């Protein structure tokens, strides 16, 4: 068992690691980036309208 | 005639029509102060001033307006270091006076006369990170890219003071043979700002090295878009009348770009992407176009802007136009800051597409450009391998990464750590660089040619 | 004078306004509301105003006051609670029945029924007299340096009358001045309009801390006077906390806070506490409310006061710069402030820039900033004084990413970041070693190695430690704290002492949350010595186990070292440290060897 | 690169899941290790 | 004849005009700026006066031409430099002393000082001519005539006066025609407006090689010459780099290169380095700069030479199209020509669309790139010839997705990319295949294979090895490099040479060297053949360590082959690459067994 | 379209117009009305975008008295590359379904590069012959 | 209505459907209304918004709209039929909403799902699998669930 135990862990330390560090930041970087850009739209118009 | 109205920086006069563009006006307060502005906008019988100076307790008929009947210059003189001045065409600082021998436009062509040659001569800035990566020229524009956890002024002081010291090594060498001038130029930026400056410069060498134009945040967004232009007339003249390179340290870009986005919120003026102005791209333009040689091809004006960015984005309208424009891109980060790193200058986006005419080759070697290159393509790799060493463990990656990871770690301790006043040779440089490389095989350093590699390794 | 055109919201436009300004502070209607031309389209003034324009019909008439808005400066401001604009709210509870001020309630800034002993300068008449040079001055505190009389800065000639010493109003006539026939008469107070910053002789850099009294501020990061700083927010679960303890430890001159436009809970415990608590230095008579001069702003305030309320604040904190004292203008919170601009704009009409807020929002911030600073006061024998202004910013999109944060953090300087889950927990103040910075930190541990202290050493090393800890734990939870040395092991138990004495103080209690700037040095003395030590012992042969028990006594020592007194002899130099450092020598023979 | 509208909708549910996700790794790994240190005792035994 | 009404930012309005065509050239003010009539609103018409305005006054004299916004299209446009507002630019420097546009000059459209010689066509006396026939010839260039004067489109007639053999200028007379009398005397040079693209006989199919030189191109997705592309990146993406080999190596025999807003110190290099380097089809004296004509422009010089760039040279290109030349033509960047409509949209007070850019953006692109194509000159004669318009772009902040790059991406055919991380790494331009393609691929590698290569069948496995390669990464970089099998380490490595080998252009030594189709060629047939053999040997028994560093020698070949200068045993098969081939083949055997 | 009536209609024949590309006509709609009283909607696109879009839509069906049919396949291309932007999205609220393109296998190098999961014709089942 | 008819009528046809359930309400008949779907009628003030010159501040749709939606909706119910001889009417109306802003987070999809006390769902991606309703319980929500499963417990099921 103890064998299994040791090739398991090493598939676990990777996963740990691999969420933080690419995962977290991509997701934060895409959403922002996008609201920014979504709200811009929207803002011109309203000027547009009122000149 | 008098003041119609006033809505925010726009003031509303109700006059006659002999007026012509940005001609000068005062504005005559019932204080009996007066200040000054320009015509922005002219009709018939009226117009629209942007007044420089205040941009409150402006009347009706108690207050009255006279002609000056000049469109704006700038009185330049030749005799200008040393001497204090204020962001405002005249020192409000009661220092040395400006004097004039031309008056100059700030319009962004008064007799203009720039590159139909590009630069050739290298300039160092005793910094490695800088000269080796990027290279900087005799009309080279380079960002420096900077945040809100960075301190913005420790580095802007720290380029331009050692480029003080290395400039007279490479007089000697015969990269140059004309004289070197500095104007300083801070637009409202804090008081703890600018006292701080003027101590560094000091510290150095001396304040009559430098020219000085002082800006207060207090006063107004107008008097902040004129400040850059004031510094432009003053090295514009001495590089073309008396064959003078120029170096001008702009300080702080950002503060200008939001000046901009000021007149066109408390304007009628629709505004382009996240809020900036659609003519933003010709504001910024005007600075950015008069660099390079100037007439005679021994004067020159060559640029450091600084740019702080506010959300430390590179998805921000005022780092991404002006990297379009420049000639370079220097990238200063604040994780290497945080570690221990002084200057603490990331190199993985800074980049030069005009790496050609950044380089020097007759005062520098023809190895630096060829060293430069396989240099940051080797850090590329090392970062690449930094993020997989957090992932995968050690437990998967390859021989020739660990070479890269030791690379990395021997690159950001070695060439970008040096002491607030240690200067390096560009030749200096070379020899530190080639240490660096040596750890590498032959068969790794492969994409480089082969003469290069057994002639210096 | 004139007569309304329309009302239009809040918005009231009139004509027949002739000569006026910009800033112009007007009545309007019959009622005389507060209300300020922000605008002027031809012959018609577009005026804000700040209270209801209920029952106010076209033709109502519109009374210049013939100057400026403007703030009175000068005796009897502290110990009194005020609005964004100087309305005494306290003065408005005796006769009104009322907390705020209704509409159609207008009073004037200073209370004229107070009397205040005027007591003449080393002017007299006949002499010359310049801008800000002391006529003379008012006694009415013990505790501190009371208000001193200037004569009005941009304003020069000689003086026909000096009234003698003697008891006048506020109101009343104290000084004719001779500058082209009769300049005027001027008064007790002064008035500035409060959108102009007042002149003092020059300004320079901070480089002059003064006691804090919470030991993590001088000791993460020095707190200066004439500083500029950022504060996260939390909305009155964590802001409160920081902001009624730096009031009450610092043993500023003055301290002026500012609530820009808060909840209303946070200002309602503000002025209850404050003569309620005691002085850490002596002296009752309300004490720290003697000290405190109070703008309050609940969000439900006028907008126009609630935009208003730093400007005030400010000329406030400046007026006692000149002279001579060291002030902390306690702000909270720009965010809110921000949305003041943001509301105005709609109103007017005006096109904003991102997330809605304008773009007067970034020069607006770097104008106020550099009012607050360090500077020689203005006035014949000239004295320094500072004004350090600590902001917070909050949350105003549920991040910080957001315009009002990032523009002030890089005009800021300096960043202390507070800690939600030790602050939920009731720890404060409990800032954080990885987020924060002081770049002001060189200069200032510059002086204090000139004035006794060991400083630099110890702060730099404070921070080193730290850093290094979280870096060797995780090397505990993957590998194991067991195949690593004793080195290591030495190099967290030190951290954890730093961290639990320091940063985990409670400001519940007076023996944990008040020590003067050198005890708090002699703190961190005391743990450096004992880190070298330590691993100095382990390499000559020693283990963490053997290590432990043979420390001790010391160790006991430094881990209640926050308990301690104030003074032992001395409140500068603590006996009971310098001794231990004896001890300590001792001890490191015994358990070595 | 990537939308300019509703990218929130797919984003937002992603992040979430991210954070989420990282937490119950880390119990999953903290039982592993735990599990893992008696065992090494045991088996030397 | 018209007085000026009111100056509005650049923006101005001038009574008494009865008339004015679109976009019509005028002259306004004793200074004599450049304007156009975008449009009429009563009496009054909004002309933009794009020149600089710091001193314009009201009620200043306005000059009509009478004709719009035009070009000059006759003889000395090759090694003559001119703005986009068509002044020459050495005439400025010698009169003048401004070496760029000062405020305020007036030099005429083209050179009036410098004679030519002219020869008379295959028509005489009593022929019949009409537009784009070869009404004769200047020789311009030592090895070719340039100019091949054209009677213009929209005029027709039979020759009553044929010039004879001999030098004139350019203003003298050389033509007379005859239709209703004297229809005009005709001069050297034709006018033409530039918002009307010149007429053309017929168009033709696009599917005949258009060899730029670089191997990047050549190799992954080939131009054609008929063709359209665009070409994303910011700045480090070597755009300026690949103009200045695109101008070298380029078999079209014009080029015309269009600064929209450049540095100016880029303008200054490429002009300098066109006569200090040599041509490959060889040229005597300026050799490069025989074949370039520029229109450059700074950031800051006229908004109109700025908007006119793309339009001017377009017609350029038309006519030498029209004369029977093969163009490519470089605008660089589109997206600076695009930021002047950003501003004439705020200025004029449109209503913009989405990015404050306006709408009838994508119509004026459109317009700009159907003018482009391969045709059959008008004329008589009838030859063939293409305009190939090769346009940049940049993204704003890595957003693909602003309006001037989808709407250039909508009417193109052929997208080239640029990725930003593999830039860093030095590896500019960089295209991949997921960011790109090409229609004009399918029927390009059909003519080359004729003309020797075995292009098509190593082009679709070297699109398979790039395209698994991405997804390959990605399973590195998460997962690890141990989910990996054996053959997928095999198309890891061999990717990242082509990455190098092809796509970098940086050097080492020198700049890379002109490498053909032919070489491009060879380089893919010794990355496609150690992929095969090495999966083969793997799949069969064999270790990866024992094939990686066996290929060694022939990886530092094949990366160092492009410094060294074509033909090596030949263009078409270097010896180099040849024995390669042998060295593989010897090495498979070995790892075998 | 109206000639198509005209054979449909009157000669009863089946017509299949194809009318390329609806981005052109979309864009058109936005550069006008910028100097009328009219003035555009969601993002610089009209509102009344519907309008137009349904005056070509009219003369699409089937034909009275069933003489002849016009069938219309109209081609769009997403400019920014998502269904959420305004040429996709008014369209398909119009339309009886929609085949979308994929990006995906043309990059392998398939064609015609569609893909079935985004494609969806919800009359299909009482349609069909 | 089809798209291709007048705007105006596209806008009207709603408003005849909701009087002819209303006055067979009053009859004392028992009315199913089917309306589908509102956000083309939405789509329709939206139209007439820009035709007018309107100020729109909801994405482009007009101020107005949130009144036009809600007062619309109202009109459906039980009710005691209008009249003397007494009777029961009903109006069902089972509406279709769709977006329109092409975001869920749309001026639309807000004030619909603020006036409606019934949601059942539909996702799209479940809905290609081919299992059409293809209900999300989260925002899935009923106000009416109380009395409607007394009802039913009369009525003999176990149901709730």
């Amino acid at each position: 068992a103890f064998i299994i135990l040791d090739e398991v862990i090493k598939v676990t330390n990777r996963r740990v690691n691999a969420i933080e560090h690419v995962i977290i930041p991509r997701t934060e970087n895409t959403i922002a980036y996008i609201n920014s850009e979504l709200d811009e739209l929207d803002r011109e118009e309203f000027y547009r309208l009122k000149k | 005639n008098t003041v119609s109205g006033v809505n925010g920086p726009l003031v509303i006069l109700e006059k006659v029509k002999f007026p012509r563009y940005n001609e000068i006006v005062n504005l005559t307060l019932p204080d009996g102060t007066v200040r000054q502005g320009q015509v922005l906008e002219i009709r018939g019988d009226r117009a629209i001033v942007q007044v420089f100076e205040g941009t409150s307790g402006i009347d009706v008929k108690k207050t009255t307006v006279e002609f000056t009947g000049e469109s704006l210059r700038i009185p330049v003189s030749e005799d200008m270091l040393g001497r204090i001045f204020d962001g405002s065409g005249r020192p409000i600082d009661n220092g040395p006076k400006v004097f004039a021998e031309d008056y100059l436009d700030i319009n962004g062509s008064p007799i203009n006369p720039y590159a139909r040659i590009y630069p050739e001569e290298m300039i160092s800035t005793g910094v490695s990170a800088i000269d080796t990566m990027n290279s900087i020229a005799r009309g080279q524009k380079i960002p420096i890219f900077s945040a809100s956890g960075l301190p913005h002024n420790e580095i802007a002081a720290q380029i331009c003071r050692q480029a003080g010291l290395v400039r007279p090594t490479k007089d000697v060498h015969d990269g140059h043979e004309e004289n070197f001038s500095i104007v300083f130029a801070a637009m409202g930026v804090n008081l703890e700002t600018a006292r701080f400056f003027k101590q560094d410069f000091e510290e150095n060498g001396s304040l009559e090295r430098t020219s000085l134009f002082l800006n207060l945040a207090n006063d107004p967004t107008i008097e902040r878009i004129i400040t850059p232009r004031l510094a432009l007339t003053t090295a514009e003249y001495l590089a073309y009348q008396t064959e003078r390179h120029v170096l001008t340290i702009l300080t702080d870009m950002s503060s200008y770009a939001d000046a901009l986005r000021e007149v066109s919120a408390a304007r009628e003026e629709v505004p382009g992407r996240r809020g900036y102005p659609g003519y933003m791209y010709t504001d910024l333009s005007t600075i950015y176009e008069r660099a390079g040689r100037v007439e005679g091809r021994n004067g020159s004006i060559t640029q450091i802007p600084i740019l702080t960015m506010p959300n430390d984005d590179i998805t921000h309208p005022i780092p991404d136009l002006t990297g379009y424009i420049t000639e370079g891109q220097i990238f200063v980060d604040r994780q290497l800051h945080n570690k221990g790193i002084y200057p603490p200058i990331n190199v993985l986006p800074s980049l030069s597409r005009l790496m050609k005419s950044a380089i020097g080759e007759g005062m520098t070697r023809k190895d630096h450009g060829d060293v430069s290159n396989q240099l940051y393509a080797k850090y590329a790799i090392g970062k690449d391998a930094a993020a997989m060493k957090a992932v995968v463990g050690e437990e998967a990656l390859s021989i020739e990464d660990k070479l890269s990871l030791e690379f990395l770690e021997k690159f950001e301790k070695t060439f970008i750590t040096q002491g607030a006043y240690e200067d390096r040779t560009v030749f200096e440089s070379l020899d530190q660089a080639w240490s660096l490389l040596r750890i590498y095989p032959k068969e790794m350093l492969n994409r480089i040619s082969p003469k290069i590699l057994d002639e210096f390794y | 004078y004139g007569a309304i055109y329309s009302v239009s919201g809040p918005v009231v436009i009139a004509e027949n306004m002739i000569g006026c300004a910009m800033y112009e502070l007007v009545k309007v209607g019959h009622d005389n509301l507060v209300g300020e031309v922000i605008r002027i389209d031809g012959d018609k003034a577009t005026i804000q105003v700040y209270e209801e324009t209920a029952g106010l019909t076209v033709g109502d008439p519109v009374l210049r006051t013939g100057k400026p808005l403007s703030v009175e400066l000068g005796p009897g401001l502290m110990e009194t609670i005020y609005d964004g604009i100087q309305r005494p709210l306290k003065a408005i509870k005796e006769e009104s029945q009322s907390i705020y001020i209704p509409r159609g309630i207008d009073t004037p800034a200073l209370d004229r029924t107070i009397k205040w002993q005027f007591t003449p300068g080393k002017f007299q008449v006949g002499d010359h007299i310049s801008g800000g040079d002391i006529y003379g001055s008012v006694f009415e505190n013990s505790l501190i340096s009371s208000h001193k009389i200037l004569l009005p800065p941009r304003s020069r000639g000689t003086i026909t009358w000096i009234a003698p010493a003697g008891e006048y109003t506020l109101d009343e006539k104290i000084l004719e001045v001779e500058f082209d026939g009769k300049k005027s008469d001027f008064t007790l107070y002064h008035t500035w309009p409060v959108r102009v910053p007042r002149p003092v002789t020059e300004k320079l850099s901070a480089d002059y801390p003064l006691l804090t009294g919470q030991r993590v501020l001088d000791a993460l990061f020095p707190c200066v006077q004439g500083g500029t700083t950022c504060i996260p927010g939390a909305f009155g679960c964590g802001k409160t906390v920081i902001s009624q303890s730096l009031s009450k430890y610092s043993n500023s001159d003055a301290i002026i806070y500012v609530g820009c436009g808060e909840r209303g809970n946070e200002m309602a415990e503000v002025l209850m506490e404050f003569p309620e608590l005691y002085t850490e230095m002596s002296g009752t008579k309300e004490p720290i409310m003697k000290r405190t001069t109070l703008v309050a702003n609940t969000s439900n305030m006028p907008v126009a006061a609630r935009e208003a309320s730093i400007y005030t604040g400010i000329t406030l904190a400046e007026y006692f710069r000149d002279q001579g004292k060291n002030v902390s203008m306690i702000a909270d919170s720009s965010s809110r402030w921000a949305e003041a601009l943001r509301e105005i704009s709609g109103r007017l009409g005006e096109m904003p820039a991102d997330q809605g807020f304008p773009a007067y929002l970034g020069a607006k911030l770097a104008s106020f900033y550099e009012r607050a600073g360090k500077a020689v006061a203005l006035g014949s024998p000239d004295r320094t004084g500072s004004v350090s202004i600590v902001a917070a910013v909050s949350p105003a999109g549920g991040d910080f990413s957001d315009p009002v944060t990032t523009a002030t953090l890089g005009i800021t300087q300096v960043f202390w970041g507070l800690d939600k889950k030790l602050a939920q927990r009731k720890h404060f103040p409990s800032i954080n070693t990885s987020v924060s910075y002081s770049k002001y930190t060189n200069v200032l541990n510059k002086f204090y190695d000139s004035n006794y202290p060991e400083f630099p050493v110890l702060r730099d090393r404070m921070k080193e430690i730290l850093s290094n800890a979280e870096e060797l734990e995780q090397v505990v939870q993957l590998v194991g704290k067991s195949a690593l040395s004793d080195s290591d092991k030495i190099t967290l138990d030190v951290a954890t002492l730093i961290k639990e004495d320091f940063l985990q103080q409670n400001g519940y209690s007076t023996y944990d949350a008040f020590c003067p700037i050198w005890k708090t040095f002699d703190m961190m003395r005391a743990f450096i010595s004992y880190h070298d030590e330590a691993q100095k012992a382990v390499a000559n042969g020693a283990n963490w186990s053997k290590l432990a028990d043979s420390t001790g006594d010391v160790k006991h020592a430094v881990s209640s070292s926050k308990f301690f007194e104030p003074s032992r002899g001395e409140k500068e130099v603590h006996g009971e440290f310098e001794k231990l450092l004896s001890t300590m020598q001792e001890r490191f023979a015994e358990s070595t060897d | 690169v990537f939308p300019t509208r509703m990218t929130l909708g797919l984003m937002k549910t992603k992040l979430k899941g991210a954070n989420q996700g990282y937490s119950l790794l880390k119990r999953k790994s903290e039982a592993l290790t735990k599990r893992f240190r008696d065992i090494t005792k045991r088996i030397d035994d």
